[PDB]
Parts: C-alpha cells; sequence; structure tokens
C-alpha cells in the first residue's frame, strides 16, 4: 500500500506544480517595470533604547505605536516608552533563555517563551501595581519559537517540536493543534483579519493555516534553506519570507506561488527578520551581517540600508501607525529608525 | 672633536626622524582614529591605548622641534616657553603614568579575572583615564607654583626623577613579573610564548628608553653644558613615545584585525 | 488592597503628633504616596507628597517646613510628622496612592482617613455649590482653571473625584477623559484645556455625593454637592 | 507629571545595574552529551517537557550556571545559537561505549559550528572505570570498531595514572586522541579543547571545570589586551 | 506499517491543496500594486513626514 500512496502523492504534487506553472502567465517584475522607483530611503537613528544586559532576541510594538516590549537572553522584558526612552516596566523572567515576546492588541498582557518550552502570560494592568504572571501555557515538547495574540483570551504559538497550537488562556489548554511541518517552526505571522496565519519551518516550506478549522489550506516551497522569519503583506493576500539562503521571497495566497525574489550576489548571510512598511511598498529585512536592508517590494531593487548595529540584527518591526522602525540586535541595544 | 661631534649629532637627529618619527606619528594617529571610529566596539584596553596614543602623539610632535635644535627659535618668549615646557612635562608624566597603570590593569585582568570582576568597568576605565591626566597635571603644576611663588630647582628635579622612572618602573616591573609568573604556570599545563616575549619587550623598551635621561638628570642633580649627551638622551626618551604604538598596539593580533575591519568597512 | 491610617488624637495648639499609614495588598515600594487633608464641612487640600524611593518630596506652603513626610518601605508604612499644630490644621487626613508611568492612573486609591482635632498656585473653581437631581436623568458638572491644563505633550492633567457621604474620595476620571477602573461607563469627561465638564449619562441614587476636580500640572476645586 | 515617569525609569535603571553586577560575576556553562553518558550523574554530583534544566554550584567563591537542555528534539541546529557567548561547553561521552563513533560525529558537529567558533569545550570522557573493566576482561576488542587501534602505540609524553594496566592506558589515550585530533584538525587559536578522564564516583569534576574556566577567561583577557 | 497513516494523511492534504482554486499571477501583481498605489501617501517611511509631525524628532 505504501508504494501506491507514494505514487498518488507524487501524482498530486505533479498536478499542483503543473497548475502553478499554468497560472504563471506573467511576473511581478515584468508588470512592475513601469512604476516609478521609490528612490533611496535614508533613515537615521532617532532613538537608542539601551539597558538590556545581553543579546536582544525579540521585540514587539503595542497597538498604540508608542510602547514596545523587548526580550533579552539575560531574562528580562522591558516595556519602553519609545517617544521618550523611558522604561515603563522591567519584568524579570523565570527562564533566562527567552526567544520570543509579544504585546497583546489591547495592551493588557504580554507573552514570552523560549527554551523552557512554556509560554508565560504576564498581566501588566493589575491592582497590586506590579507585573504578575497570569498563566503559564505548557504542553509543547520543544523550545518556543514565536507567539502572537489573537485576543486577550487566545494566543497561537509555534515550537521547535514541529507543531503549532492555539491556546485558550482562560482554561490554559490547547484549543486546537496544527501539524504537518517536518522541522522546527521558526516563525509565525498572524493575518490582519486574524482568521489565518502562516508559519515558516526549518523544512524550508511555509504553510497557510486556518485557526478555526485546524488544517493547512496550502503550502509554499520556494526556499532552499530554513525559513527564519515571515510577515504578512498589509493587504493580507501575500506574505514575505526570509531564510538562511540569504534571500527573501514574496508569495501570494490567491496565486498560490512565488511572485518575486529579493537577493544580491554580494549578500551571503542569512536573514533573521522581515516586515513590510505600512503601505507595503517597502520590505525591510534584517541580516546576520550586522545591518538591515530596505527592499522595494515591487521593483525588488535595494532602496536603502540601516547600518547602525554592532552585532547580529536579531529582531525588527514596524509600528502599526507606520511612523518608525525598531531594530534590536545582539549588541543589546534597540534603535528606532525613521 | 667639534665639527665631527656636531656631524654625528645631526646624524643621530636625522636617523631618528627617518626611522622612529614616522612610526610614532603615523601609528599614534592611526590607533587614535581607529579606536575612535569604532567607539561602539571600544573595550577597556582601548581607552588606555587611546589615552597613551594621544600623549605619545603630543610628545613626538614636540620632539620634532627638539630635532635639529629648532627649540632655539622661541625659548626667550617667557609665557610661550613656560606653556610649552609645562605642556611637555604633563605629557611625559601622562605617558609614564599610563604605561604604569596599564601594567596594573593587565595584572588585574590576567591574574584576577574571575575575582576582580567588580572592578574593570568601562565607567571606571574612563574615570581612571581622567584621574591619570589630573595626576600628571598636578605633578607638573604643584612644584611649578610652589617654586615660583616662593621665588629646574633641585627638589623639583628630584621629584621628577622619583615620579618619572623610579616608582613607575618599580610598579611596571612588579606587575609584569607577576603576570609572567601567572603565564608560565598556566602555559606549563594547558601560543603564550608570544605573550611572554611581548611582556619582555615592553619592559625592556621602557627601561632602555627612560634610564639614560634620568641618569643624566641625576648626574647634574648630584653635582646642560654636555652637548652631545643631552641630545642622545633626549632622543632616547622620545624613542619610547615613537615605539609605544609598535610594541603595545599593532604587534598583536587583536588590533591588527581591528585595523583590517576599519580598512574594509571604512 | 487596603490603606489604613493611624493617629488622629487630640492635640493642643502648638503641639506635635505623628500620623502613620499601613499599606497592605499592593507593592507599596513602587507607589508614590500623597497626604490629602479635608477641613470640616469643606473641600480638600493637598498636604505633601513623597515619590517612590523617596527621591522627591513636596509640601504645600501651608505646611512647608512645619510638616515632614517619610516612608518606611521595608515595613510598608508611611508617616507624616507635624511639629506645631495650629487651629487651622484641624482636618481629616487621607493617604492617596499614586503610580506614575505612561498610561497609569494616579490618585486611584484613597485611604480611610483619620480626624485630627485641634483646639502662584493654580486656582481651580467650581461655581456651582449644589445641583438637585433625580435618578434616571443626565447631569453635568463644570469647572475652570487659571492656566490651561493642556500641556505641550497633549495631555490635559485634569482629574475628577467623587466623595460619597461617609466615604473617602474615589477616582472617576484621570486626565479629563479616561475612566478609572471599576467606574461604570455612565460617566464621561471633556474640556477645552481651561474649562471642563463632567457628565453622568443616567443617574442612580448611589451617584449622590460631592464632586471635586483636581489639577496635576496640586489644588482641588471647592466641590459640587449633588442632592436628590 | 512626566518627571515622575523619568524618576521611575531611573529606579529601573538602578535595579538593572544591580542585576548587571550579578550577571557579569557568573560563569555560564552548557552541558551536552548523549543519553548513554553520565551527564545526569555529573550534574547530580555538583553538591555546590520542561526543557532547560539549570544547576548552580560555587567553587572558590565564583558562581557557575550549568544548563542541561533536557526536553528538545534530536536536532540542535537552531536552539544552540542562543548559547553563544557561554564561558564553555561541557561535552560528556561514555568512553566505555561502540557508540563512540556517533559521539565523535556529534563532537565534530559542535566543534565546527558557525556560532560556536569562540566557545572552548571541556571534554569529560566519562565512565572510564567501565572502560578499564572492559579492557581488563578482554571480552571485546576495540580494534573491530576502530581499525586504527591495531597500529596505535601509547606516546612517551603520556601521564599514566599510577596503578594502570598498559592496555587500559593505550585504549584511553587512543580515545582521547580521537577527540583531540578532531579538535586540532578543524580549528585553532579561537577556542581550545580540554580533555579529561573522569568517573561518576569522582568528586573533582567541579575543580576540573573551575581550572578549565579559569584558563578560558585567562585566554579571553589575553586576547582582549592584545597580548595574543 | 506505522507509515501507512502518514502516507494516507499526506495524500489527503495533497488532495485539498490540489482542489483549491487559483488565479493568474497577473491579477495578483495588479492587486498588490493597486494597494501600494492607493496607500502610498499614508506611509511615513516611503515618503518622509514633515519634521514637525515626526513624533520622535
Amino acid at each position: 500500500e505504501l508504494d501506491q500512496l507514494r505514487q498518488e502523492a507524487e501524482q498530486l504534487k505533479n498536478q499542483i506544480r503543473d497548475a502553478r506553472k499554468a497560472c504563471a502567465d506573467a511576473t511581478l517584475s515584468q508588470i512592475t517595470n513601469n512604476i516609478d522607483p521609490v528612490g533611496r530611503i535614508q533613515m537615521r537613528t532617532r532613538r537608542t533604547l539601551r539597558g538590556h544586559l545581553a543579546k536582544i532576541y525579540a521585540m514587539h510594538w503595542g497597538t498604540d505605536s508608542r510602547l514596545l516590549v523587548s526580550a533579552s537572553q539575560d531574562g528580562k522584558l522591558i516595556i519602553w516608552d519609545s517617544y521618550t526612552t523611558n522604561k515603563v516596566h522591567a519584568i524579570p523572567l523565570r527562564s533566562s533563555w527567552v526567544m520570543t515576546c509579544a504585546y497583546a492588541p489591547s495592551g493588557n498582557y504580554v507573552a514570552c517563551g523560549g527554551l523552557d518550552n512554556i509560554c508565560s502570560i504576564y498581566n501588566l494592568k493589575t491592582r497590586e501595581g506590579n507585573v504578575r504572571v497570569s498563566r503559564e501555557l505548557a504542553g509543547h515538547t520543544g523550545y518556543l519559537s514565536c507567539c502572537r495574540f489573537l485576543d486577550d483570551n487566545q494566543i497561537v504559538t509555534s515550537s521547535g517540536d514541529t507543531t503549532c497550537a492555539l491556546w485558550d488562556i482562560e482554561t490554559g489548554q490547547q484549543t486546537t493543534t496544527f501539524t504537518g511541518h517536518t522541522g522546527d517552526v521558526m516563525s509565525l505571522s498572524l493575518a490582519p483579519d486574524t482568521r489565518l496565519f502562516v508559519s515558516g519551518a526549518c523544512d524550508a516550506s511555509a504553510k497557510l493555516w486556518d485557526v478555526r478549522e485546524g488544517m493547512c489550506r496550502q503550502t509554499f516551497t520556494g526556499h532552499e534553506s530554513d525559513i527564519n522569519a515571515i510577515c504578512f503583506f498589509p493587504n493580507g493576500n501575500a506574505f514575505a519570507t526570509g531564510s538562511d539562503d540569504a534571500t527573501c521571497r514574496l508569495f501570494d495566497l490567491r496565486a498560490d506561488q512565488e511572485l518575486m525574489t529579493y537577493s544580491h550576489d554580494n549578500i551571503i548571510c542569512g536573514i533573521t527578520s522581515v516586515s513590510f512598511s505600512k503601505s507595503g511598498r517597502l520590505l525591510l529585512a534584517g541580516y546576520d551581517d550586522f545591518n538591515c536592508n530596505v527592499w522595494d517590494a515591487l521593483k525588488a531593487d535595494r532602496a536603502g540600508v540601516l547600518a547602525g548595529h554592532d552585532n547580529r540584527v536579531s529582531c525588527l518591526g514596524v509600528t502599526d501607525d507606520g511612523m518608525a522602525v525598531a531594530t534590536g540586535s545582539w549588541d543589546s541595544f534597540l534603535k528606532i529608525w525613521n | 672633536s667639534e665639527h665631527q661631534q656636531y656631524v654625528i649629532g645631526l646624524f643621530l637627529s636625522c636617523l631618528y626622524t627617518i626611522f622612529l618619527f614616522p612610526i610614532g606619528f603615523v601609528g599614534n594617529i592611526l590607533i587614535l582614529v581607529v579606536n575612535i571610529s569604532f567607539r561602539e566596539k571600544m573595550t577597556i584596553p582601548d581607552l588606555y591605548f587611546i589615552n597613551l596614543a594621544v600623549a605619545d602623539l603630543i610628545l613626538v610632535a614636540d620632539s620634532l622641534i627638539e630635532v635639529f635644535n629648532l627649540h632655539e627659535r622661541y625659548y626667550d618668549i617667557a609665557v610661550l616657553c613656560t606653556f610649552m615646557s609645562l605642556f611637555l612635562q604633563v605629557n611625559m608624566y601622562s605617558s609614564v603614568f599610563f604605561l604604569t597603570w596599564m601594567s596594573f590593569d593587565r595584572y588585574i585582568a590576567l591574574a584576577r579575572a574571575m575575582r576582580c570582576s567588580l572592578f574593570r568597568t568601562k565607567h571606571h576605565a574612563r574615570l581612571s583615564c581622567g584621574l591619570i591626566w589630573m595626576a600628571s597635571v598636578s605633578a607638573t603644576l604643584v612644584p611649578f607654583t610652589a617654586v615660583h611663588l616662593q621665588h629646574d630647582v633641585r627638589e623639583v628635579q628630584w621629584l621628577e626623577v622619583t615620579l618619572g622612572f623610579i616608582v613607575p618602573f618599580a610598579i611596571i616591573g612588579l606587575c609584569y613579573s607577576l603576570i609572567v609568573r601567572v603565564l608560565v604556570r598556566a602555559h606549563r599545563h594547558r601560543r603564550r610564548q608570544k605573550a611572554l616575549r611581548m611582556i619582555l619587550a615592553v619592559v625592556l623598551v621602557f627601561f632602555v628608553c627612560w634610564l639614560p635621561e634620568n641618569v643624566f638628570i641625576s648626574v647634574h642633580l648630584l653635582q646642560h653644558a654636555h652637548p652631545l649627551t643631552g641630545h642622545i638622551v633626549n632622543l632616547a626618551a622620545f624613542s619610547n613615545s615613537c615605539l609605544n604604538p609598535l610594541i603595545y598596539s599593532f604587534l598583536g593580533e587583536t588590533f591588527r584585525d581591528k585595523l583590517r575591519l576599519y580598512i574594509e568597512q571604512k | 488592597v487596603q490603606l489604613v491610617e493611624s493617629g488622629g488624637g487630640l492635640v493642643q495648639p502648638g503641639g506635635s503628633r505623628k500620623l502613620s499609614c499601613s499599606a497592605s495588598g499592593f507593592a507599596f515600594s513602587s507607589f508614590g504616596m500623597h497626604w490629602v487633608r479635608q477641613a470640616p464641612e469643606k473641600g480638600l487640600e493637598w498636604v505633601a507628597y513623597i515619590s517612590s524611593g523617596s527621591g522627591t518630596i513636596y509640601y504645600a506652603d501651608t505646611v512647608k517646613g512645619r510638616f515632614t513626610i517619610s516612608r518606611d518601605d521595608p515595613k510598608n508604612t508611611l508617616f507624616l510628622q507635624m511639629t506645631s499644630l495650629r487651629s487651622e490644621d484641624t482636618a481629616m487626613y487621607y493617604c492617596v496612592r499614586s503610580i506614575y508611568y505612561y498610561g497609569s492612573s494616579p490618585f486611584d486609591f484613597w485611604g480611610q482617613g483619620t480626624t485630627l482635632t485641634v483646639s502662584s498656585d493654580i486656582v481651580m473653581t467650581q461655581a456651582t455649590s449644589s445641583v438637585p437631581v433625580t435618578p434616571g436623568e443626565s447631569v453635568s458638572i463644570s469647572c475652570r482653571s487659571s492656566k490651561s491644563l493642556l500641556h505641550s505633550n497633549g495631555n490635559t492633567y485634569l482629574y475628577w473625584f467623587l466623595q460619597r457621604p461617609g466615604q473617602s474620595p474615589q477616582l472617576l476620571i484621570y486626565r479629563m477623559s479616561n475612566l478609572a477602573s471599576g467606574v461604570p461607563d455612565r460617566f464621561s469627561g471633556s474640556g477645552s484645556g481651561t474649562a471642563f465638564t463632567l457628565t453622568i449619562s443616567r443617574l442612580e441614587a448611589e451617584d449622590v455625593g460631592v464632586y471635586y476636580c483636581m489639577q496635576h500640572l496640586l489644588t482641588f476645586g471647592a466641590g459640587t454637592k449633588l442632592e436628590l | 507629571e512626566d518627571k515622575a515617569a523619568v524618576e521611575r525609569s531611573k529606579m529601573i535603571e538602578k535595579q538593572l545595574q544591580k542585576d548587571k553586577q550579578v550577571y557579569r560575576r557568573t560563569l555560564r556553562l552548557l552541558l551536552l552529551g548523549a543519553d548513554n553518558s553520565g551527564k545526569s550523574t555529573i550534574v547530580k554530583q555538583m553538591r555546590i517537557t520542561s526543557g532547560i534544566f539549570e544547576t548552580k554550584f560555587q567553587v572558590d567563591k565564583v558562581n557557575f550556571h550549568m544548563f542541561d537542555v533536557g526536553a528538545q528534539r534530536d536536532e540542535r541546529r537552531k536552539w544552540i545559537q542562543c548559547f553563544n557567548d557561554v564561558t564553555a561547553i561541557i561535552f560528556v561521552v561514555d568512553s566505555s561505549d561502540n557508540r563512540l563513533q556517533e559521539a565523535l560525529n556529534d563532537f565534530d558537529s559542535i566543534w565546527n559550528n558557525r556560532w560556536l567558533r569562540t566557545i572552548s569545550v571541556i571534554l569529560f570522557l566519562n565512565k572510564q572505570d567501565l572502560l578499564a573493566e572492559k579492557v581488563l576482561a578482554g571480552k571485546s576488542k576495540i580494534e573491530d570498531y576502530f581499525p586504527e587501534f591495531a597500529r596505535y602505540t601509547t606516546p612517551e609524553d603520556a601521564t599514566p595514572e599510577p596503578g594502570e594496566d598498559p592496555r587500559v592506558t593505550r585504549a584511553k589515550y587512543f580515545i582521547r586522541k580521537e577527540f583531540v585530533d578532531i579538535s586540532t584538525a578543524s580549528g585553532d587559536g579561537r577556542h581550545i579543547c580540554y580533555p579529561h578522564f573522569t568517573c561518576a564516583v569522582d568528586t573533582e569534576n567541579a575543580r576540573r571545570i573551575f581550572n578549565d574556566c579559569k584558563d578560558i577567561i585567562l585566554q579571553m583577557n589575553l586576547r582582549e589586551y592584545n597580548l595574543v | 506499517t506505522a507509515s501507512i497513516a502518514q502516507a494516507r494523511k499526506l495524500v489527503e492534504q495533497l488532495k485539498m491543496e490540489a482542489n483549491i482554486d487559483r488565479i493568474k499571477v497577473s491579477k495578483a501583481a495588479a492587486d498588490l500594486m493597486a494597494y501600494c498605489e492607493a496607500h502610498a501617501k499614508e506611509d511615513p517611511l516611503l515618503t518622509p513626514v514633515p519634521a514637525s509631525e515626526n513624533p520622535f524628532r
């Protein structure tokens, strides 16, 4: 029976590939040949938020576009007031090895996780006046790569155990589990409508999930290496990826195939972070070579550089308002670019 | 011997400016510019290297004036001469004190890294640089003011010989002899030949360069009018500032790699 | 969360007495504490303030140099030492909790208060002394300020408090628009930066009390007494 | 007022400095090794789904943190980039077991890692007493699994433990030679390997780790000060 | 034996992936460019904002 099922699998794969080939009657580069360039995007370090004792591994902006939570490997979360550099909170973590952090859309909670295989929800607004752990979500059999809030009640996380799960924070147990990746799930991005989310895995593929149906809708296999970062395009119909291949790819969910590749032969290091601009015309990307590059999402030609970091740029994000870009690095400093 | 004596003096002067002076000047400015262009990546030793490079650059720039006896042009101007003499003395004291303090800091780092971590904070490094500059300024201006208010003096020259060679050399020798004791024991059990010979080189250079001038000064003080000896000892003293960039900074792999980074990126 | 004061004994004029506050149920170490007095049958007045960590201390000119405020953080106790009590000092003293950071709601919790019986600054005014009302109807309370409380940061440092008969004041609105925790959505606030209004959409008998407006750019308004 | 928020930020900064003074005084060690080894026994002997396991011990008044990555997937390509900048990696192998080729491959993978090219390795050839018993019994020949042993001969620079069977010395030194050859043939200068023979009953593992870490930070400072 | 379930579920996932509808890449590119053109003026990074409106400086 195994041989027959493998035959059927290869038949379906060939059919899918042929359909994608048939739908490729044009290219985004060909279509975008007429639009005017964006010129050169020069940005300068408006702020330098320092105080983390070790490598900064993750950061996330609040929906107010002013407060941002930052996580470091020494076991601290610091909620910064970016407008003034003030530190609102400094939360000591139980586990020093934190690899992700999130800021709830309402701003009431933050989450973090890492090699301890547990996602800890912290309650920022409490009568006692101090940040207190509200829930410790356990059940993953591997380190935690990413975590994003659908709401104050629900959080979706991805772990190195090749699984992604959706949690109900109130009861504290997995509502549903997503499976199918054959490697560590390294990044996770939530659709703007919060009905779908895409996760990249070390198996060099990205999958589109349905948070309520619990099944993958389609899979994308354009990369040749591990996918370290992923972000949705603002319209929600496309998403970009970053990999150890030292290149980015832009996939569209409706076309179900890659649209554009961003790479220069003079770049040889992997990509750690990715995020679009508010309009989506720019595609910032963090690199292991200590600097971040700005890519024109349509022309696909490099349009700038953000070089102010001493070490690896491990994290990066754009305000929902779109006024600024934050970039954390292993230098332990976090900088706001504008 | 007068004509050939002056000829050999000029020969020494020219040899210095051809061989040592380019080293001093270019190496010091290069160290300074590199360690400033990498302000973010600066470590604690980089602070001391910057300060010592500044002091040695000033000292070698002044030494170029002593070269070929250009100092005769302006000595008669009282205020200018006083300012130049004090600015030279403070820089000599600063070079000596920075070498002495770098020896102690190296001892603390190499022999007590896992116990003296509370010390050796970059804040304390900057504080120590400031305090060393203040100490040099004090050592120069205190005796100057005392003598002038009361009235080159015998006691001032004794203070100079004490604070320029004796105590600094005792500290340097002790600290580097203890670092050698640590390194020989560590290497005996579990590349440090380079470290041992560099530590030998620094102390030998300091001794050779600074002993002649202080011995010459002490000879007078035990009793200027000794034409060639003055020039030879002055050149020996300036050779220390010329050579410090060589032995201390770019003879090691770390600074050479940093220079490669600067060249490639800037 | 509880703030209970102690002291309030009788004092002859020219005497001295120390009031103490015991804090429990919250991280007293990271809260700035205020002393707010209330003279008999009239409005509030701000007395003193000590920031978290004791890094900053302020006093009203009525008591500057005559009172002294200290906090024993390890024991979660706050003290107010008075050296020379005058007849003017007779008043009920509350201790007010306040934490300052972006988005916080200072002055949120007030202590129980104790009666101490003894034998230029911003001017905040509430012209209306009282306003008859009935349950189910909307009512508005207004106030004015000498300076414009709208700071260059965009925030309007105007606070509203309600004191029910026989209770300590409760925070309604902080910075002119933000409802405090536990306050029903029936209350709302607005202002132009120099004149402000507080509005209750639909009144209930539990809303009866005296409404005070305080600026934090710390003077309190004379108060408005809603009656039914 | 915003000045209170600035004061709060200054307090947080002071706390962060007090925490940095503890972060910089601690030496972090990563404990790796296959399940057949005795790394569990080693960590237990340190008498001063959860994922990371941490053990703290003190030797000569310097603090050590030993992290054992218990519950992860077999692949470590990604989570090991976090452990960059650790003082040392403590690799443990069951020298009596042969699984030794898988251990060799694992050590080769760790040594030749992009993110661990400055991290010195402390290699504990654990369970040596079992290897000695195996050699004394002579039930199985190491040559079958490793053909090189048929022609290997013990070196003159050896430091044999008093009271040791010569064949045991040859076997243990051959096994040490495998790992040291792997280390030397692929990297130099940046990081070093410190082989050690040990048994679960031993109580000197803490001293071994302390000495190796002392030398490691000695080399780090030597590089920092431009002496090498 | 145990791989039979893995194989069946892989092929089931493949049927769903194949039966999903698709649109030509030209329409996708047109939609993305339309969004970018529509929202260009609302992107402070793409077009620098006046120095007075910059909340940071």
